[PDB]
């Protein structure tokens, strides 16, 4: 963002010194300057590079993810999952909850992912090699048994689901009327928390086959990793709920 | 009133890690017997990792357990250490002195020899160059190259025999090497000589960074390499095309901030998960050095713009702006050495001006330069007493935000100013 | 609600079996907390191998107000050290 402002300031100071704005010796460059500041002003070049990379697209092991299926899901079991962001010295990166609303039923999923660089110390203790997958399995079983403790009947899953077949990308402004609103023959909604459960942050995206306050994604990568099985941080600015 | 905690018992073999949920509001002496049976002549107790054992009378509430912390299973602290007692003052000197690691041993000699050597090379080089710069006679360049070549070999000769002396001998090899090339076609300490040298260390460094079998000596190589490369171009273009009365630094401070602001990507440019710990530090070492290249560059020309007298009022703001920008660009850097480097940019530059005026016989800005250090030292102290102005948590969010537009509003807002000093658009 | 007895740190008792079948000896600690509407929580254990490395990160706190102190003095020391030299190297020419 700073490159844009610095180059803009460059050209404009370059043009303002055109007091002899004549002979097309100092007016010509003046025209080109005032012209470029317009095209430099940052929602147009972005789709330029986007389409370029998109048409180019027409041809790790630091992150493991565990995903939980619970049938009778509800916001009554929200604190139990926002707690598991940071406890037992394992610092889950982000916790994600997804529903498919194709037909009438909302097929629920919890998505838990653990990096390896910021909790390298703990994983280094379980063995000299790094038991990432096994450890993540263990925390997942812990969530399973604590959640069944409450009463909901949960199931570990690995062939989880698909919001993009393995098609409309929208990320919302922040609040509740919408998540009660969400159409078409298929609905994929995805909630995800992160950021220090001392006070958490979250981003939300949804996919179906502008309703109230949605926004499309020109340029899809954002749908490619909308499935829970994905190990990615769900691009988008965070909100303190 | 149950709380879910995870204890850790590792005394027998490796360790056993389970978790549980436990009834709060009790003396821990009641629940200790239970955990002793799950995970498993002394007494035991519970303690947070990083702290001291918890009393057997307090409760898991009044001792401050949050639901989900990781407790360890340590022992009750101690008893007395049972002090010895010896009456004959003679043996009171031999007995109570062993606890030193005093033995001479054939390893205090290993560190002995190498430390003697690194001194021999350094003053061996400096003598000849002093035999070469204050007077003139090339016999030094014979001796310079002689020792310079020799150390070149030795580092390559113990690469797989010492594994610590090697990397140490490499870093000192570049002092005479940079001295050697700097002596071809002398001049008056010369215009294009500084081109020959920046090739040398940038050569010698790059050969050895990949030559390092491990950590402990990587960061010093990386930083001086980019520093050699960086100065090479702005010296080369300065050798033929441009006369550049003053705008060598205008290239530098530009190049400087460019390297600092674009730092994370450059580190990545040098890039079973068992060897993750070895890869993660080297990555960090790369970043911590690369940033030093920035600061050292950032001043590198900045010490030359405001250096002489008769400078520009735009030149004075051309350096100050940079400093603050880098100083406020630290809050984005996580590690410690990363922070300190850019943080003390002003400090390093402050003394540069002082010597400049004392060696330039000014005795005017010198005193001021010394008054421009205290102001920077004074703020360091008040940053240390109360962890309040150092901690951005007791702030306001738009304040946390305003400093943002404050940051990017100035670190880049000097390229228009840059066009003024040189007058790039006065043509 | 459903309150019942439980040995400490374990799942509550089964309501229709006597304590003498689960193995209650005279002198245990039993808790009147609710009944699990689900699993009895077999408390999965994972093995640990190098428990020393867990503490060594606990002591190794972050940047913190500790690295400020080293920067504090190491700043102050150099300030004095140039302070004298400046004044007397001012005098190494004139004064």
């Amino acid at each position: 963002m700073t490159a844009r402002i610095a180059l803009a300031s460059l050209f404009v100071v370059a043009a303002v010194l055109a007091q002899p704005w004549q002979t097309t010796t100092q007016r010509w460059v003046l025209g080109v300057s005032i012209a470029a500041v317009i095209v430099l002003l940052m929602f147009l070049t972005t789709r330029i590079g986007r389409a370029l990379a998109m048409v180019r697209r027409n041809r790790d092991a630091h992150r493991a993810t565990v995903v939980l299926r619970v049938d009778p899901a509800a916001p009554a079991q929200l604190p139990v999952v926002v707690g598991y962001l940071d406890r037992y010295g394992i610092t889950c990166d982000k916790v994600r909850i997804t529903h498919r609303d194709a037909g009438g039923t909302r097929r629920s999923w919890i998505s838990l992912t653990v990096d390896a660089v910021d909790n390298l110390a703990a994983l280094q203790a379980r063995s000299a090699r790094i038991p990432l997958q096994d450890t993540t399995e263990v925390v997942g079983r812990r969530l399973a048994d604590h959640l069944r403790e409450q009463g909901w009947t949960v199931t570990v899953v690995e062939g989880v689901d698909t919001p993009l077949p393995v098609v409309a990308a929208y990320r919302v402004k922040v609040l509740d009327e919408v998540l009660a609103e969400i159409p078409a023959e298929e609905t994929w909604t995805a909630l995800e928390f992160t950021g220090s459960p001392a006070e958490p942050l979250l981003t939300v995206c949804a996919a179906v086959r502008p309703l109230a306050g949605l926004t499309p994604a020109r340029g899809r990568p954002a749908l490619a990793a909308l499935n829970p099985l994905s190990t990615e941080r769900l691009d988008g600015t965070a909100v303190p709920l | 009133p149950i709380v879910r905690v995870a204890v850790l018992a590792a005394g027998d073999d490796g360790g056993r890690l389970t978790e549980m949920a436990l009834p709060s509001e009790l003396p821990l002496r009641e629940i200790l017997p239970a955990v002793q049976r799950i995970v498993q002549p002394v007494r035991l107790s519970l303690a947070p990792i990083g702290g001291a054992p918890f009393s057997l009378d307090a409760t898991l509430d009044t001792v401050g357990v949050v639901d989900g912390d990781l407790l360890a299973l340590q022992a009750v602290p101690s008893g007395p250490p049972a002090p010895r007692i010896v009456e004959d003052i003679a043996d009171a000197a031999v007995i109570f002195s062993e606890a030193r690691r005093r033995q001479w041993g054939p390893t205090h000699i290993a560190r002995g020899a190498a430390l003697a050597l690194i001194g021999l090379i350094l003053v061996g080089t400096g003598l000849s160059v002093a035999h070469r710069v204050i007077t003139g006679d090339l016999l030094g360049q014979f001796i310079v190259s002689g020792i310079a070549l020799a150390t070149v070999i030795a580092a390559l000769a113990v690469r797989n025999r010492s594994a610590v002396l090697a990397t140490s001998l490499a870093v000192t090899a570049l002092v005479p090497v940079a001295a050697a090339f700097a002596l071809g076609v002398p001049g008056d300490f010369g215009a294009p000589n500084v081109l020959l040298a920046a090739a040398g260390v940038a050569a010698w460094s790059l050969i050895s960074m990949a030559g390092s079998p491990d950590d402990r000596g990587i960061a010093v190589f990386t930083a001086t390499a980019v520093t050699g490369v960086g100065v090479l171009l702005v010296a080369g273009a300065a050798s033929l095309w441009v006369i550049s009365s003053d705008v060598i630094g205008c290239a530098l401070v530009l190049l400087g901030l460019i390297v600092t602001v674009q730092a994370a990507q450059l580190s990545a440019m040098w890039a079973v998960l068992a060897d993750l710990p070895r890869r993660v530090r080297v990555s960090q070492a790369h970043q911590t050095g690369v940033i030093a290249a920035g600061v050292l560059l950032g001043v590198a020309g900045s010490v030359a713009l405001v250096s002489s007298a008769n400078a520009s009022p735009w030149a004075w703001y051309i350096v100050v702006a940079a400093a603050a920008g880098a100083a406020l660009r630290a809050r984005v850097w996580d590690s410690a050495a990363c922070k300190a480097w850019l943080l003390g940019h002003s400090y390093l530059l402050a003394v540069a001006l002082l010597v400049a005026f004392v060696i330039g016989d000014r005795y005017q800005a010198a005193l001021w330069a010394l008054a421009a250090l205290a102001v920077l030292v004074l703020v360091w102290i008040v940053a240390a007493l109360n962890p309040k102005i150092a901690s951005p948590d007791t702030y306001s969010l738009p304040m946390r935000r305003m400093v943002g537009f404050l940051a990017t509003g100035l670190d880049a807002s000097l390229i228009p100013v840059m066009a003024l000093l040189v007058g790039l658009f006065s043509l």
